[PDB]
């Protein structure tokens, strides 16, 4: 739910080698596994709210979660296992009913024949499988499903067909993006691409097909007409991939040559997203003072009338410091309010991509003013982002539209949270604004996390509240508190149920929250006199359990958020763990910190319940490893360990040559 | 459990965990009754007046939100109109002895101050519109409860001080104001004025 | 110029093992108090979670207040006074500690706010109004009106009069802030609020105030590529509540990250303050990387409106580890930084940044220009200056306790008279208020002092007849302390300490009598008393006291018989005094001052009247004959050296009857021992430049109660407590509460007569 | 009648044993006077209307970095005046033999200027002012004050004595300086010392006679 929910387009491989870890720390069945893992596809489908959401959910569970158990087969009786896994989700009744009433069709049957033609089950057990279903059943629009299972091999065509401009035919272009324009095929396009894994090619395929009609040829008007729309398109499309699936599937990621694309430095420099506030007096902002009065002279000439020549992404990169001079002569009061009126027209009518870069530098604009010095500039995006302005449109208004309202929606929505203020372009922000606006915010981590356990699973919801609490209280608040909520628990199914859920919770930024808590937490429990009457045996087990599973996932190895805050990161590890492999790398020197603790721990005098819990810590990291944490052990805790009480040797050990000597020590000498 | 003990005893008792599963009604936090006034009180509403907890065979592990104090039950009886001489029943309140039952007097601050907010909803869209029928009926039964002291006039004032500070909660004032006038009005010449 | 004046260090007691650091806290209070955390780490987490209290001048004494702040301390922050310290951890719990009994070894917090879960990144306590600024060229203008004037600053929330409420704002990891405002009674009123509806990270933050009562609260949230938001708060009281108001203000970005050369380094802001509180205008930032950093100091100022821009900044560092603002209020303007860099005065100019490695820079406030550099021959993780920052505190990344003397020219070489009108301005600066002035002891040499102690008499004269009465026990304690330092002028130290002392008994004494009907009126019997004292010239004792009126001088025969021990002390220091006479010793300052000859006169012959009344309120002398006036041979001695001395423009040397009748005094009487005060353990006489001492904490390198005159044993068995300045002691709790004098008790409860505060002396169990 | 009362009192070691003697013989039946009976826990303060009880108390200057005044918001409760009465801890002083009235004073004109904007249902009320002092003042001029700095007593106790406020002085021990401002605070246009030694003298308000 947490793969569904963050990151669809992830790669399959990071997801298929965490499932593993987390069947081999905790020992899943496969029969089990499989069932949790469409039980959890099929649950978060049906909470997904409306629109996009319920599309992404769609591609993930019939898509991109058919790949992944590809996957396990083959790093693994696969079939008999999943055709168990099948009929156990089949007794479940309820939940498919209420998914069938989402899908609007059976979406067992379609996963059924997904499942058989990717050669999970065979055929008999497939038809008997639908035979079942529509037995438990008896007691015009295409559905979602159809379209998306459709759509996957047109994103495939359409790639292989728009190569080559439809052979160099604009007017043909112009009709099959319009086409796509239309409503719902974009974003159904764009969920097949994303979980599939071409989102990336398409991405290049728009940015290249804009960067061919950036400047255009010597051209008529009928001609150039076409190829500022064809700018429009793939620049509007562009911007609608980037603000719903994230900015780095549009980096290119290595260009040979300076030869970076417009749109990639219009996204790096000058569009906002969420961690990311721009400067509105950044070099990126001044290009020039040549083009930019030909600028506001041709913006104040009529309609364009000389669209025939215009290299677009000049004029895109100029029109901030045109309409900041607009917004100077606004506040000077050399220009009327109708003067305004007729200059936002010109920038909002013929092309729409004109509108956006000015509402980007407005919004970076007015998010450095005071609270009074605003009023103005708001104007300009209520006349920017207004309704449509008419009776010379090229072609495709309506869409572009509607696309662009929707994008300058998640430009502005932050500024104009901060002043109350409606826009009101007519949910498509459907996870925005989670927190409550005065309550301190441990009550708001309290509160979700005691639903989490009273319910057992993770919503969709709660993982974007977790998200935004990780990033706002940090990483150290974040974990204490969340293991604070377990050591007060009394129950052994709560305490366990607590550890499953943390887990996870945690597996937003897993590296970090080891670090944390294996450096942080546990050595100020363990070395804390009065603090270790919390570490008792029913939530200590579970506690141990949480540490050694953070340990080893960590050891073997993921949100934008999380990637930015620890790039802004910086720490001396060294100088935090100066203990007394590379071991320049934090982990190892927190682990190698840790086993020191727990030897000094399990040597001294005074036994108590720190004692049990470094006792449980080596036990289950005995049972969790296949074979490793355990390289970093010191080699006196072999002696140590039979001294406050043979497999816990064995597997300690790494088995070096002079590994031998200690082991055969302590195995003889029990 | 002791430190010495400790798993040994836990999972023996998490063991024990089924049996309490087939011992619950399930749902029995949401289940309400119909109010009537009528008596011979059905024994599966009564709740313990210490705690407000259901009353529990055994020593079981039962459901963790079956050792939650039940204040739904007790907010959705007191909120019904003829409902006294059932929250006697549940409560075992038995009017020969007075007592001063605390849990009572709590429910009752917090069903005042539940009246307070839902009248500073807006009260003026609709003139019946629920809110001056709760508190007629507040006023009734705050009369009997406080009367024949089951709960007492000046902590149920004092509480009600501390939960109506720094709420903010200012249109229905003065509904509260007559209800606290009902009680002095009542009851001035039996008590002494410090009360 | 740095010399480190010496080093603290911890016994055995460091290596802090398994547990990584944490950041710790600093705070030098106006009375010189340091308060601060440090990771010690043994046996306990409670050991990180201790506030220590380290009186400067007594190091080793280093109390330990066990503050119940269950998460790291995150803040430590002294009053305007020095009397109360505001600390407060992560997850919410500010709690306010204030002294008990007036020690300065007992805090205990009554008071505190909580919003909890929400880690307290910044906090401050409300400004009161009071802001004086400091015009250094008027530094000759022999007036402190000209030198120190009040700048007319407005206090945030004044409450029914012109009196500021006292109160502490903070400002959370998330968007919200907290006003407490502490009642004149024992209320408190908490109001949390968000700062604005866009709920965000709070990474860094920090306060000042206005004027015009407005808070401003900057925000940052680390990642240095985001903006500096900045809040205007206002504080109000709505009937019975606060009511916090923020709004918007300009926020800034910050170069290098439009240096588009390389403007990925620096990705992290480690450090966010304003230049100082209540001067809002200007901001100090610093970016780091891994390894360098970057300062810059930004200012608001006007044209867009309001706008941020750049003043300066240094062009690569090291990594700074810890940053120290002045405090020092200078005027700031051109023709004062002409005149500060003419005649080289620069202590409120600079800013101490520590580096990752040992190197600490001080560095102009303007133009961030390195003005001086201290090696450390391992890295300050919290430094804080002084209050004349002269002198700078660190914490270091081990157990050590460092304090750095700066010199107010930083180590270019002055001339004596700069140098002695220098550190006379400073000393002059803490006379006005009411600041200590160790700092400026760490300064002064041996050989400057007799000369810096000339100045400060001229200083005292020729001010305003009530600034020569508001500045005498000050300007006594401040020439006693300069006295101490140096071996020509160690002798008159005692001398100070008896003249406040006589002081302080006699005015308490012509307190006591209340005329019980008004005789020759408009005069007060202290008045009348010392009018007749000098008038009357006669040998005799009993010839003054017929003259005096003495059915006046009354009192209840109870409070009378308590005054016992004092005026034992009049009559012992009176024949020491004379006995002495024949003789550079505890008493050769008091042979020629005809004032004070005049108040031992006046003090006997009302002692005389006492004993008169009741004959158990007199000084005892074991006298070698029973046929013996004791009080009167005194008097007739103290007269016959007193007419030498009230005489006009005299200087008459003693005549040699007196000389061979005082040395009669230890046949006819036993001139029996004197307590003097100045018990001499302050480390600024033991110092040394170019050498630092190296303590431990707690190691440390015939008993009286100097105050009430009372022996204690050889181990004495009530506990007491010990001045920190002069070093007198006194018992902690009066010995008969019934009987006890609260007139001479109830003014030594706050301070010592010298000044300084006092100090729970442990007893010693032997 | 409705009355804007405030006293001003030297909080310092001197008036520290006298204070207890004082309170009963002279300040609580003055309290009782503006409030008729004596006050017990039922009294409420918020009524703007009605008498208005005040204080202010002053110290000398060896209190060197606190403030000198620590005023206290009016009340309508004589009782809880009452307990700010008990309240007042005397620690103050040192060598010295005076104080700062000036600073009362000015304290003192403040709040009865913002009583002056509070009461405009009643154009001009009882506005009295007790000084309980036991020493002479100081020659500063008031220093922590807006609109009265640079004032000395003499100033401040003149523009007291005009404008209608009735300056009460008492004293547990006679001096001359309080009789010379007394004489001075002289609105525009009895025996009550109940111990001979105390100096009380009240322009406005009634003490049973001893
Ligand atoms: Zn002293």
């Amino acid at each position: 739910l947490l793969e569904g929910t963050m990151n669809l387009t992830g790669e399959t491989q990071s997801l298929v080698e965490q499932l593993t870890m987390v069947k081999r720390m905790q020992h899943i069945p496969t029969p089990l596994f499989v069932l949790e893992i469409w039980k959890a596809c099929f649950v978060g489908l049906i909470e997904s709210p409306e629109g996009t959401e319920e599309l992404k959910w769609t591609a993930f569970t019939f898509l991109k979660i058919p790949q992944v158990l590809v996957k396990l087969k083959k790093y693994s009786d696969f079939t008999e296992d999943v055709n168990c896994a099948f009929e156990f989700l089949l007794k479940l009744t309820p939940l498919l009913d209420k998914a069938d009433q989402r899908c609007n069709c059976d979406c067992t049957n379609f996963l059924l024949q997904e499942c058989g033609k990717q050669g999970l089950l065979s055929e008999a057990s497939v038809n008997n499988l639908m035979a079942k279903r529509k037995a438990d059943r008896e007691h015009n629009i295409q559905p979602n499903i159809q379209l998306i299972l459709r759509a996957e091999p047109t994103v495939t065509n359409i790639l292989k067909t728009m190569d080559a401009d439809h052979s160099k035919s604009p007017e043909g272009l112009l009709g099959v993006l319009g086409h796509m324009l239309s409503g719902k095929s974009l974003d159904l396009l764009l969920a097949a691409a994303a979980a599939t894994g071409k989102l990336k090619s398409f991405a290049r395929k728009f940015i290249n097909l804009n960067e061919f009609t950036t400047y255009g040829s010597e051209e008529s008007t009928k001609p150039a007409s076409v190829r500022a729309l064809l700018f429009d398109i793939s620049f509007l499309m562009l911007c609608h991939v980037a603000q719903t699936y994230g900015s780095e599937v549009i980096l290119s990621e290595s260009r040979t040559g300076a030869e970076v694309p417009f749109f990639e430095t219009w996204m790096q420099t000058c569009m906002p997203e969420e961690g990311k506030i721009l400067n509105p007096d950044h070099p990126c902002f001044r290009p020039d003072s040549t083009k930019v009065e030909s600028l506001v002279a041709l913006l104040n000439n009529s309609s364009e009338m000389k669209l025939v020549q215009m290299k677009w992404h000049e004029a895109c990169l100029s029109i901030s410091a045109a309409i900041l001079e607009i917004l100077n002569a606004w506040e000077n009061g050399v220009l009327a309010f109708e003067s305004i009126q007729k200059i936002t027209d010109n920038i909002k009518g013929k092309v729409c991509s004109l509108a956006v870069c000015a509402v980007a530098w407005l919004v970076a604009h007015v998010r450095m003013l005071g609270l009074d010095e605003r009023e103005k500039s708001l104007q300009m995006i209520r006349q920017l982002a207004g309704p449509l302005f008419s009776e010379n449109t090229l072609q495709f208004y309506n869409e572009r539209v509607v696309i662009m309202n929707s994008i300058l929606e998640r430009m502005c929505a932050d500024v104009l949270q901060q002043t109350a203020t409606q826009i009101k372009f007519p949910d498509t922000m459907p996870y925005w604004n989670l927190l409550p606006p005065k309550r301190p915010i441990k009550e708001v981590l309290t509160d979700i996390f005691a639903k989490v356990l009273e319910k057992g699973w993770v919503d969709s919801r709660s993982i974007h509240i977790f998200d935004t609490l990780l990033h706002m209280g940090g990483v150290y608040w974040f974990c204490n508190n969340l293991i604070k909520e377990l050591l007060k628990e009394t129950r052994k199914e709560h305490t366990l149920r607590a550890v499953e859920l943390l887990y996870s919770i945690f597996c937003l930024d897993m590296q970090q929250v080891t670090l944390v808590l294996l450096g942080h937490i546990l050595p100020g429990l363990l070395t804390d006199s009065s603090k270790w009457h919390s570490l008792m045996d029913p939530p200590g087990t579970a506690l141990a359990k949480l540490a050694v599973w953070c340990a080893l996932s960590s050891y073997s190895s993921a949100s934008t958020r999380q990637k930015k805050r620890h790039r802004e990161d910086i720490e001396d590890y060294i100088s935090l763990f100066p203990l007394d492999v590379n071991m320049r790398d934090p982990l190892n020197r927190v682990l190698a910190n840790l086993f020191l603790l727990i030897s000094s721990i399990l040597g001294s005098r005074t036994a108590g319940p720190h004692t049990q819990f470094v006792q449980w810590f080596m036990e289950e990291c005995v049972d969790c490893l296949e074979q490793s944490v355990l390289q970093f052990m010191p080699f006196t805790t072999v002696s140590e360990l039979v001294k406050v009480s043979k497999v816990v040797l064995a597997i300690t050990d790494l088995s070096l040559p002079l590994g031998r000597q200690v082991a055969a020590k302590a195995i003889a000498a029990l | 459990p002791h430190w010495l003990l400790g798993n040994l005893v836990s999972d023996f008792v998490d063991t024990f965990r089924p049996t309490a599963r087939i011992n619950s009604i399930c749902g029995r936090c949401s289940l309400l009754p119909v109010v009537n006034n009528s008596g011979a009180i059905c024994n599966s509403w009564k709740l313990d007046p210490a705690t407000l907890r259901f009353p529990l065979k055994g020593l079981l592990p039962y459901d963790k939100d079956l050792f939650e104090p039940q204040t739904a039950l007790l907010r959705y009886v007191l909120e019904q109109p003829y409902s006294r001489d059932m929250v006697c029943n549940m409560l075992g309140l038995n009017k020969q002895h007075k007592q001063r039952c605390p849990v009572l007097e709590d429910q009752l601050v917090d069903l005042v101050v539940y009246a307070m907010e839902r009248s500073e909803t807006e009260e003026k869209f609709d003139d019946g519109g629920t809110s001056q029928l709760l508190w007629q009926h507040l006023s009734s039964q705050l009369i009997f409860f406080v009367l024949f002291q089951f709960a007492s006039f000046p902590h149920m004032v004092l509480s009600l001080h501390q939960k109506l500070a720094g709420r903010g909660l200012i249109k229905g004032r003065d509904h509260l104001m007559w209800v606290l006038l009902q009680f002095i009005s009542g009851s001035i010449q039996k008590n002494a004025l410090a009360d | 110029m740095m010399d480190l004046a010496y080093v603290c260090e911890w016994e055995k007691w460091s290596k802090s093992t398994h547990c990584p650091s944490v950041p710790l806290a600093c705070a030098w209070s106006c009375r010189n108090l340091i308060a601060f955390t440090m990771d010690l780490r043994s046996d306990d987490q409670d050991l990180t979670r201790m506030i220590h209290i380290l009186d400067t001048e007594h190091p080793w004494d280093l109390h330990s207040i066990p503050s119940e702040h269950h998460e790291a301390i995150t803040c430590l922050e002294w009053d305007q006074s020095g009397s109360r310290l505001l600390s407060a951890d992560a997850d919410g719990q500010i709690k306010c500690w204030s002294m008990a009994d007036h020690l300065a070894n007992s805090w205990e917090s009554s008071v505190g706010s909580l919003v909890e879960g929400d880690p307290i990144v910044a906090l401050s306590w409300l400004h009161n109004g009071v802001k004086l600024a400091l015009h250094v060229e008027k530094s000759g203008a022999s007036s402190f009106g000209e030198k120190f004037s009040r700048v007319k600053f407005s206090p945030s929330l004044t409450l029914f009069g012109g009196k500021p409420m006292e109160g502490w704002i903070a400002v959370t990891v998330s968007g919200l802030v907290t006003v407490s405002l502490l009642k004149p009674s024992g209320q408190v009123l908490t109001s949390t609020e968000s700062l604005c509806r866009l709920r965000g990270r709070v990474a860094l933050a920090d306060i000042a105030f206005t004027g015009g009562g407005n808070i401003v609260v900057a925000t940052a949230d680390g990642s240095s590529a985001s903006p500096v938001q900045f809040y205007k708060v206002c504080v109000s009281v709505v009937s019975e509540k606060c009511r916090i108001d923020t709004e918007i203000l300009p926020s800034l970005f910050m170069r290098c990250t439009t240096d588009l050369n390389r403007k990925d380094k620096f990705p992290a802001i480690t450090h966010l303050k304003f230049l100082a509180r209540d001067m809002s205008e200007q901001v100090l930032l610093c970016a780091s990387s891994q390894t360098s950093s970057i300062v810059e100091c930004w200012s608001l100022r006007k044209e867009t409106i309001l706008k941020w821009r750049i003043l300066s900044a240094t062009n690569d560092l090291d990594r700074v580890s810890a940053v120290a603002l002045p405090k020092l209020p200078i005027s700031l303007t051109n023709t004062d930084l002409k005149v500060a860099s003419d005649t080289q005065f620069y202590p409120g100019l600079g800013l101490a940044l520590a580096f990752h490695d040992g190197s600490v820079h001080i560095v102009h406030r303007l133009s961030l220009q390195t003005m001086a550099v201290f090696y450390s021959s391992v890295h300050l993780k919290a430094m804080q200056l002084s209050w004349t920052s002269l002198a700078l505190v660190g914490i270091d990344s081990h157990g050590k306790l460092s304090v750095l003397r700066l010199s107010p020219s930083m180590g270019h070489p002055l001339e004596v008279g700069l140098a002695l009108r220098h550190l006379l301005f400073l000393l002059e600066y803490c006379m006005v208020t009411g600041y200590d002035w160790w700092d400026i002891l760490l300064h002064v040499q041996p050989s400057m002092v007799q000369s810096l102690v000339e100045k400060l008499h001229e200083e005292y004269t020729r001010q305003t007849a009530a600034l020569q009465q508001v500045l005498s026990t000050r300007i006594l304690a401040m020439k006693a302390s300069l006295c101490k330092l140096s071996p020509c002028t160690v002798t008159r130290v005692c001398d100070y300490h008896t003249k406040l002392f006589l002081i302080a008994i006699s005015s308490t004494l012509k307190s006591l009598l209340r005329p019980h009907f008004l005789n020759t009126p408009d005069k007060s019997p202290g008045d009348r008393l010392t009018e007749i004292c000098t008038k009357i010239t006669d040998v005799d004792i009993d010839k003054v006291m017929i003259n005096l009126k003495t059915e006046e001088f009354v009192l209840d025969m109870n409070t009378l018989q308590a005054l016992q021990q004092l005026l034992q002390w009049v009559g012992d220091f009176v024949l020491y005094l004379l006995a002495s006479l024949p003789n550079l010793r505890p008493g050769h300052s008091f042979l020629r001052d005809g004032t004070s000859l005049g108040m031992l006169r006046e003090l006997m012959v009302v002692i005389r009247i006492w004993g008169l009344l009741k004959p158990s309120c007199l000084p005892v002398y074991t006298a070698t004959s029973d046929t013996q006036d004791s009080m009167s041979l005194l008097f007739r001695l103290l007269t016959k050296l007193w007419i030498c001395c009230r005489d006009e423009g005299p200087a008459s040397e003693p005549d040699e009857a007196l000389v061979d009748e005082c040395c009669l005094l230890p046949s006819q009487l036993l001139i029996p021992s004197l307590d003097w005060l100045p018990a001499s353990d302050g480390l600024v006489s033991r110092l040394q430049p170019k050498q630092p001492l190296r303590l431990q904490f707690g190691r440390a390198p015939p008993k009286i109660d100097h105050l009430r005159r009372l022996h204690l044993g050889a181990c004495p068995t009530e506990e007491c407590k010990a001045c920190t300045r002069c070093g007198c002691v006194t018992m902690l709790k009066s010995p008969n509460r019934t009987t006890a004098v609260k007139q001479w008790e109830q003014r030594w409860i706050k301070n010592c007569l010298c000044g300084g505060l006092w100090w729970r002396v442990p007893l010693s169990y032997p | 009648v409705v009355a804007d009362v405030v006293f001003v009192i030297e909080g310092t070691a001197n008036l520290g044993p006298y204070f207890e003697g004082l309170r009963k013989h002279y300040l609580l039946p003055a309290i009782e006077y503006f409030n008729g009976g004596p006050p017990a826990e039922t009294d409420f303060g918020g009524d703007y209307g009605g008498t208005q009880y005040s204080l202010v108390v002053f110290n000398t200057v060896d209190c060197a970095p606190e403030s000198y005044v620590q005023c206290h918001a009016p009340t309508s409760s004589a009782y809880e005046f009452v307990t700010w009465l008990d309240g007042i801890k005397f620690m103050g002083g040192g060598g010295e033999s005076c104080s700062l009235i000036a600073e009362g004073l000015s304290t003192a004109l403040q709040l009865f200027d913002d009583f002056k904007k509070m009461r405009e249902q009643i154009g001009q009320t009882h506005r009295v002012c007790l000084l309980i002092c036991n020493s002479p003042p100081y020659l500063l001029p008031a220093v922590e004050s807006t609109t009265y700095s640079g004032c000395t007593t003499e100033n401040l106790v003149q523009q007291i004595g005009e404008r209608g406020i009735h300056f009460s002085i008492v004293s547990p021990r006679k001096l001359p300086a309080l009789r010379l401002l007394f004489e001075k605070a002289a609105p525009p246009a009895t025996d009550v010392s109940q111990d001979p030694r105390h100096m009380v003298l009240v322009r406005g308000l009634v003490l049973p006679v001893g």
